[PDB]
């Protein structure tokens, strides 16, 4: 969560009010509600799982409590397979 | 067997068809078409002139005693020249059956009031006049119900926008609630949901 | 001073037959005589043939050419040129 | 909760905040999307 | 010469300054279905939409922005537009022209229609 | 065509004149009862303006329906069904003037 | 020889060779399809077209089965419904559960056809397959696990695009669609594969994740990037343009649009002129009110008259603004209204419409037997015209020859040469190709506007006219002379009397020059008088804007309803999709307001009145979707011979020789980030 030149806290979307913008007045004696937790950083932090099969399935964890089950091809050595929903990454060993 | 599908009762279908033919024969002057839906509902289509005569026939026992006007309403189909389809729903408690009589009108053509026959059509016809633009002649008191006292347009007309043309707010300058042109802060998002593929082949209209 | 002349004719209408004849026969000579004068030939549908003469500063006048023989159209165009 | 503790997640707040309406911490709505249309920046040279 | 403009209750600005388009909606090229190309549609002219200062939501002042009507035939839509006194523009229906399809042509002996891959 | 109340334009004009008489006499009573701050002349001018707005009608049925709507509005005003807000809505006091010249519309906004 | 067949008991008369699917279409029944596209060839792989023919044990593929007389097509029999259910189950067995994240969701043929002709549950209790995704370029996002192997993309690339780079590798359930190597599918019509693909396997990268189908509002409009006049649907949500989708016009664009048309809308979001700008004392443009800038330009307009005031019209301007500016300048007695494209003035010039129109309409190409292209690369200058040429080449065995630099037009052609002298050889009859033209029953000759833009354009036009006249002498309804324009505004400007080319401004430098979206750069301040007052009215500030004293914000084609005439002479009107940005206003309104301020008010005050003025100037402009035209080749050819210009020896070279040139050719395209990315992809 970086801070913009005006002193506002830039959101995860990247939204920050420019010095020219008059809409910054809305926070004059109030606060701008920004979620400190950023999805991109946390998803990056997760370790990459290494699986020995060409295709693996991600349900998001918790079965029916997660996301629709999808099968990911891991043939490409260069790039890890990434779940469309979960965002977790997998790659074949070696 | 076939648990999902609705059970069909042919007996009621035959009875309703027979009674529809009965009505068509007794009043050929006004009835144009009678059809029985496959959910066992009977509709008699009448010329606009026949509302009072056909309804009076239905109420009085020519083997039919529909003495309760379930509801009266109109359906605005702009395509048709007579854009308004007046619909009467009647209930016969003696024979525990319900039939529907439908007629058509234009914006400029009056239709006779049925307050004489049923007496529950006063408010229904007033609502039809207020929302749709139909005028019922010889009505005891035709005025607006369900719309604002100064409302100008006729809603429910398929031309009227859902949000209308005017909006109300309180103005300190005039110390009064004042109407103004509608200005939505979030325009109603029109969703095009119809699928490009036909769903029911049974109702496929002829290519023409 | 003429700045441009517009001739509007219907392709198949009987009224535009004379204008079509003038175009087929006399237009090349007209363009030769007036090399730099813009004579724009355009097609009009289900309306009477007309001649538009844009003069200096944008003043324009239109003369109906409906059911005019080629000679009549030539006379009208020459009169416009002469002014 | 003492008998059955809630699942521990990092994102979950550690300090619960009461309703903050009428206070400097009150939520203020704002757009979360960037400017859609970008205008031309006139050249800084005279010509 | 039917005119319901006085009775409709529409304000004069929308009656006079609005152009209504009568058309058969074109098929969404993303899909091969043609069921949504079988009825004429009447749609009003687009007008200004601006962003709400508070939230950025698209705001409008056009009462008929979302108003769309379906008509079985072009003549009925024209009649409705004339009766309501809206200036109308009618775009003629576009129908896919008949095509000649031959699977055998894919394997022609001498023509260029032969397909390199199946 | 079936006549709503009048078979010809002259009869509809007679009905319109009767309605105009009714409104013209009602106007002072409206100013008194609704405690409106407009003058009687102002209200009667507004009545004339409302009548003149539909002066272009040439069809008897449309005129008859307009007279019916006007009679309903008059009944509302004669009773106190309409409030001072409804009566004063005919005078668009809150709404700002909207320029009709081409240049002013061009300056103000994209509206045609 | 129509034969009688029955569809569900209804008699339909169909020509021999009609497929069962088309016979059903005759009665209104649309047989479910996944792999069949009418534009493309028949494949039969999908197997969803299976239907039952009465008294026939085996169901037939409606797409690939020619009807036989007396056949009764039972389109709703139990067998047909069961076949559809089984094929749908097989299609969905290995399909990924990506619908919530699939862009095609809400507009997916698989989804709708499953909801209409398929079962509501899955019996598949095994693991699904996954396919490694292929990279085919910066425009098409590929998720191949969603592929249903319909082969539509391969057949499209082979037949329409002409690029045989997409194919199937492997066999069985492991069969995969895509270049075996790391090749990139580059073509003008590549984006159309996104539209053609039934599933969201191939999707637009620029449009990825932006919106869902139901939200979007669709506005039918015409493209302005090229003179083809392709009909398009502008999809807008919440007042923002989301994508451009092709609209079917069999005559102009069948169902396809060029990559520039499809993906150049992103430019409209960048480098926009949103406020009036006036030069300050330092010489730096500053935002000003409408009144101030209009008054300044009005004072300049009042000060000068005649040749002192000049106008240059860009490629993207509209007919209404053209007529408004023409009238305004004429009131100051200035006829120096110039387009940025040069058309030979000598001879009839703009006087005769046939002279500067593609007389043989784009549809006509199919009927033609021989096409001679002179100094034009139709693939990049007019992609859909080249696509039509390839269609005729593939189906009607059209013979194509090119006089110009050797270029890849996606179809085999005879390269006569690049020297302009060859036209003289064809006209004289020495060249062997002249005999081919003489024998040709329906010959066609196309001269690109780019070739006319050369110094020797007049001589080139005269030589091509000589070729056409010789053809006519040897052997009507058919028109053999055509010019292919590459700028949208050119045809309308010539119809309105705008002088082709900027030569007049070059001859007589104007004190006040009004640039109507003129970003070409043909005329610059150095050419003009030192104190020249330059007014720029345009959507983007690319070249003309930076060199203008007064900048008047104007609308774009998406933001206004305007008449643009295509190369064929057909006039089509765009419709408003979004409001002009900021303080920008419609161009004709700007011209009219300047007229009012300057004391010469143009008669029109509404768009309809401006169209009426257009009807006055040129009746055809207001006749929308009409290409009737007129033949005046005799008079134009007679006028051409009067002058004898000699063509220069420089070889005919199209301005665009490779796909890199195509991407950025106008202000909107140049502003677009996507086009820049495509240019980087092709170059690097
Ligand atoms: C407090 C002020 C509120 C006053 C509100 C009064 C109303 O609601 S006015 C409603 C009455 N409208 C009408 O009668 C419409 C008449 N329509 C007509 O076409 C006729 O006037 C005719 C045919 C033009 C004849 O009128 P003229 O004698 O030509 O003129
Ligand atoms: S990528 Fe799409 S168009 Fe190509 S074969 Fe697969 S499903 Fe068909
Ligand atoms: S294209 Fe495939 S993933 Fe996308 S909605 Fe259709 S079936 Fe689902
Ligand atoms: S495309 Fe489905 S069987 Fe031919």
């Amino acid at each position: 969560v970086r801070t913009s030149p005006t002193g506002e806290k830039v959101t995860h979307t990247g939204q920050a009010y420019d010095d020219g913008d008059y809409r910054r007045v809305r926070f004059s004696d109030r606060q701008k509600e920004v979620n400190e937790n950023f999805a991109i950083d946390l998803i990056a932090e997760q370790p990459v799982s290494e699986v020995g099969s060409r295709v693996i399935s991600c349900d998001g964890g918790g079965g029916a409590l997660g996301h629709p089950r999808v099968y990911i091809n891991l043939d490409k050595e260069t790039k890890t397979g990434t779940c469309g929903y979960c965002g977790l990454q997998f790659r074949q060993p070696h | 067997t076939r648990p999902t599908i609705r059970p069909r009762n042919d007996v009621v279908h035959k009875q309703l068809s027979a009674f529809g033919q009965y009505v068509a024969e007794i009043l050929p002057k006004y009835v144009q078409q009678v059809q029985v839906s496959c959910f066992n509902e009977l509709e008699i289509f009448i010329h606009p002139d026949g509302v009072i005569p056909v309804l009076t026939f239905l109420r009085d026992h020519t083997n039919a005693q529909f003495k309760s006007l379930a509801d009266l309403t109109a359906v605005d189909v702009p395509t048709r020249q007579n854009r308004f389809e007046i619909v009467y729903n009647l209930l016969s408690l003696r024979f525990n059956s319900r039939i529907r009589v439908k007629t058509y009108t234009d914006e400029l053509t009056p239709i006779e009031s049925s307050v004489t026959v049923y007496k529950a059509a006063n408010w229904y016809e007033r609502e039809i006049w207020d929302m749709f633009g139909v005028f019922f002649a010889n009505h005891p008191d035709l005025r607006r119900i369900l719309t604002d006292y100064g409302f100008e347009g006729h809603p429910f007309r398929k031309d009227f926008p859902l949000s209308g043309y005017v909006e109300l707010r309180y103005d300190d300058e005039v110390k009064r609630v004042v109407a103004e042109p509608v200005e939505l802060a979030q325009e109603f998002r029109k969703f095009d949901l119809n699928s490009p593929w036909e769903a029911f082949p049974a109702y496929r209209q002829p290519p023409e | 001073g003429l700045r441009e002349i517009r001739i509007h004719l219907c392709q198949r209408s009987p009224g535009s037959q004379g204008v079509r004849d003038f175009i087929e026969k006399r237009y090349v000579e007209l363009k030769k005589a007036n090399p730099d004068l813009p004579i724009l030939i355009r097609e009009c549908s289900d309306v009477q043939p007309k001649l538009w003469a844009r003069y200096a500063f944008g003043q324009e006048k239109n003369v109906s050419l409906n059911n005019f023989s080629a000679d009549q159209v030539t006379r009208t165009l020459e009169n416009v040129l002469s002014g | 909760p003492t008998t059955k503790p809630p699942t521990a997640r990092k994102y979950i707040w550690t300090n619960h905040k009461f309703n903050v309406s009428g206070t400097p911490q009150q939520y203020v709505p704002y757009s979360t999307t960037r400017k859609k249309i970008q205008e031309w920046v006139p050249p800084s040279t005279p010509y | 010469k039917l005119d319901i403009t006085t009775l409709t209750g529409v304000p004069e600005e929308h009656i006079k300054t609005r152009k209504v388009r009568i058309f058969v909606p074109a098929r969404n090229n993303m899909q091969s279905g043609v069921n949504n190309t079988k009825k004429w549609k009447m749609e009003f002219d687009t007008r200004e939409r601006w962003e709400n200062p508070l939230m950025g939501w698209s705001s409008t002042a056009d009462p008929l922005s979302n108003l769309v009507l379906t008509f079985s035939t072009k003549e009925d839509a024209v009649a409705f537009a004339e009766k309501n006194g809206w200036s109308f523009d009618v775009e003629e229906r576009k129908v896919p022209k008949p095509k000649s399809k031959s699977y055998g042509a894919n394997f022609s002996w001498n023509k260029r229609t032969r397909v390199s891959t199946k | 065509v079936k006549p709503i109340f009048s078979r010809d334009m002259n009869e509809a004009k007679r009905r319109v004149r009767e309605l105009y008489r009714a409104w013209y006499r009602e106007v002072p009573n409206t100013v008194h009862l609704f405690q409106l701050d407009i003058s009687v002349k102002q209200g009667r001018d507004k009545v004339r303006e409302m009548f003149m707005k539909n002066a272009h009608v040439t069809d008897p049925r449309v005129v008859d329906l307009l007279v019916i709507k006007g009679k309903m509005e008059l009944e509302e005003t004669i009773n106190v069904w309409k409030q001072r807000t409804h009566i004063m809505r005919f005078f668009h006091e809150t709404e700002a003037p909207r320029p009709t010249d081409f240049l002013s519309k061009f300056y103000v906004g994209h509206d045609p | 020889n129509l034969i009688e067949v029955f569809v569900d008991g209804q008699s339909v008369m169909v020509e021999p060779g009609t497929t069962v699917l088309q016979a059903c279409e005759k009665v209104g029944m649309q047989i479910p399809r996944f792999c069949y596209h009418e534009r493309l060839s028949v494949a039969g792989n999908c197997r969803m077209c299976l239907v039952e023919i009465e008294k026939a044990p085996k169901v037939v593929a409606a797409c690939a089965m020619p009807v036989m007389k007396g056949w009764n097509i039972l389109t709703n029999s139990e067998k047909s419904k069961k076949a559809r259910e089984g094929v749908m189950e097989f299609l969905l067995a290995n399909h990924p559960l990506d619908c919530p994240i699939c862009d095609q969701g809400g507009e997916c043929d698989l989804q709708d056809q499953s909801m209409m002709f398929g079962s509501d549950r899955s019996r598949f209790l095994e693991g699904k397959r996954a396919v490694e995704d292929k990279n085919i370029g910066p425009l098409v996002k590929t998720i191949m696990t969603r592929c249903i192997q319909c082969t539509r993309c391969i057949r499209f690339a082979s037949e329409i695009a002409g690029v045989d780079d997409l194919g199937t590798t492997g066999r069985g359930n492991d069969m995969q669609v895509g270049t075996y190597i790391e090749k990139m599918f580059m073509s003008e019509l590549s984006g159309n594969i996104i539209d053609i693909c039934p599933v969201g396997a191939l999707t637009s990268k620029p449009y990825a994740f932006t919106a869902r189908p139901w939200e979007t509002r669709k506005t039918e409009s015409i493209d302005v990037m090229d003179a083809v006049g392709s009909n398009i649907v502008v999809s807008t949500r919440t007042g923002e343009v989301m994508r451009i989708l092709p609209r079917m016009h069999e005559d102009i664009n069948e169902e396809w649009i060029s990559d520039k048309t499809r993906f150049a809308y992103d430019g409209l979001k960048r480098q926009r002129l949103t406020q009036p700008m006036i030069r300050n004392e330092k010489g730096l443009l500053t935002y000003t009110t409408w009144e101030d800038a209009l008054s300044r330009v009005a004072g300049m307009l009042q000060s000068f008259q005649g040749n002192d005031v000049a106008a240059i019209a860009g490629g993207l301007v509209d007919a209404e603004a053209l007529v408004a500016l023409k009238d305004l300048l004429n009131r100051v007695d200035s006829d120096s209204l110039c387009t940025e494209e040069v058309f030979p003035t000598a001879g009839a010039g703009t006087d005769l419409r046939s002279n500067y129109l593609l007389n043989t309409t784009i549809a006509g190409v199919e009927e033609a037997d021989v096409i001679l292209l002179v100094g034009t690369n139709p693939r990049f200058e007019a992609p859909l015209f080249n696509a039509r040429i390839r269609k005729s080449w593939l189906h009607n065995d059209l013979k194509v020859a090119l006089i110009g630099s050797p270029v890849d037009l996606t179809y085999r052609y005879d390269h006569l040469g690049d020297s302009p002298k060859i036209l003289q050889d064809i006209a004289s009859g020495n060249h062997p190709f002249s005999q081919i033209l003489k024998e040709a029953k329906k010959p066609m000759v196309v001269l690109g506007s780019s070739a006319l833009q050369r110094s020797d354009g007049t001589a080139i036009l005269a030589a091509v006219s000589n070729i056409a006249q010789n053809i006519r002498l040897s052997s009507g309804d058919w028109k053999v002379m055509n010019i292919l324009h590459r700028i949208a505004s050119q045809v309308a400007a010539l119809d309105l009397g705008y002088k082709p080319g900027v030569e007049a401004i070059r001859k007589n430098p104007p004190k006040v020059l009004f640039l109507l979206g003129a970003d070409g750069g043909c005329i610059t301040r150095q050419d003009l008088p030192k104190d020249c007052f330059i007014i720029y009215q345009g959507h983007h500030g690319d070249v003309g804007a930076p060199m203008a004293d007064v900048i008047l914000p104007g609308a774009a084609y998406t933001e206004k309803s305007a008449t643009y005439v295509n190369t064929e002479g057909r006039a089509q009107q765009t419709k408003v999709a979004v409001t002009p940005p900021g303080l920008a206003r419609e161009d004709w309104k700007i011209i009219r307001a300047l007229s009012e301020i300057a004391g010469m008010t143009l008669p029109y005050d509404t768009l309809d009145q401006v169209r009426s003025r257009l009807e006055e100037v040129s009746p055809n402009l207001v006749r929308y979707d009409d290409v009737e035209g007129a033949n005046y080749f005799q008079q134009a050819n007679e006028l051409s011979k009067l002058v004898n210009q000699q063509l220069l020896a420089d070889p005919l070279v199209p301005p665009q020789l490779t796909i890199k040139d195509f991407y950025m050719t106008d202000s909107i395209s140049r502003a677009s980030q996507t086009m820049a990315k495509c240019v980087k992809a092709v170059t690097e």
